[PDB]
């Protein structure tokens, strides 16, 4: 039977709560780790929270126009009407994109704001028979929807080699300096448990809100297809990830076109 | 080490 060993693994920490199943096993809920909804740091990280640091927009609009600055930012705004990705945005370069914020004139719900909106699926955690813990959707999810995003911890490129734990990790490549990363494996949020798939429905895209330090993107995860209710949600981790863990053990995906096993 | 991306 499905015996549900929490109700909310969030505590109440996001919009919808986020459910934890058992169906194969004994492991109880997964408690080896804080639970947190957003981004923290450990050791300290020079952010640049200086206001008038940002770029921002002045529409009159609702940033649907041609003229929204922060829309140029991520060269168009690529969010239709109801916050969904557009068809033409491009799943396989994704571009960098730039939500409105605080220093734009426009009003708390222009068009421009989605993934600051906070988590908007009905999804769940649940134990697999092939890879232990794996997060899966209860509803439907449309392509181009804003699902959940990967928060951690924020470490430094070297103190990412210095740990014994490279299974929660998540590259943050700013190419013009210092390369950082988010360690889901102490502090995380529900993305940590989220599995590789090699024909994946979900495609992580790097976005910026409250601030634009360029070091520190936000890692946003949205749709690539029509996800049916029940479905395993899963996204590439990429050759990096393969190219060492692939040593000591291959993916079971379970894909005909499974490129890792 | 193994990283994501
Ligand atoms: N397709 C796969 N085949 C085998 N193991 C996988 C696959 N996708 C993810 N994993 C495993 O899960 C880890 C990534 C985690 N972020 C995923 C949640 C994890 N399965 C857990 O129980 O906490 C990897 O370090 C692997 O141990
Ligand atoms: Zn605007
Ligand atoms: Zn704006
Ligand atoms: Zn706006
Ligand atoms: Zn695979």
């Amino acid at each position: 039977v499905e015996r549900i060993v929490s109700r909310d693994i969030a505590r109440g920490y996001e919009r919808i709560p986020i459910p934890c199943v058992n169906a194969v096993d004994s492991e109880p809920c997964p408690s080896n780790y804080k639970y947190v909804s957003q981004n923290c740091v450990t050791s300290p990280m020079n952010i640049d929270r200086n206001i008038t640091h940002l770029q921002y927009c002045v529409c009159i609009d609702d940033c649907s126009s041609s003229n929204c600055m922060c829309g140029q930012l991520s060269m168009r705004c690529w969010y239709d009407k109801d916050g969904r990705l557009l068809p033409e945005f491009n799943m396989a370069e994704p571009p960098l994109i730039f939500e409105c914020n605080h220093a734009c004139s426009c009003w708390r719900n222009c068009r421009n704001r989605v993934v600051q909106n906070g988590l908007r699926a009905r999804l769940q955690l649940y134990r697999t028979r092939d890879m232990g813990w794996g997060v899966r959707s209860l509803q439907d999810i449309p392509p181009g929807t804003f699902v959940c995003e990967y928060v951690g911890e924020l470490i430094s490129d070297s103190e990412a080699d210095v740990r014994e734990e490279d299974s929660y990790l998540f590259d943050l490549d700013n190419k013009d300096g210092e390369v950082y990363c988010i360690d889901a494996r102490f502090y995380g949020n529900v993305s940590r448990f989220i599995n590789h798939h090699c024909e994946p429905n979900l495609v992580p895209v790097r976005v910026f809100m409250a601030h634009q330090d360029l070091r520190f993107p936000r890692i946003a995860f949205f749709s690539t297809r029509l996800i049916e209710a029940g479905e395993q949600l899963g996204f590439d981790y990429g050759e990096r990830f393969w190219d060492i863990k692939g040593k000591l053990f291959s993916c079971r995906c379970g894909s005909p076109k499974c490129r890792h096993s | 080490t193994a990283r994501k991306v």
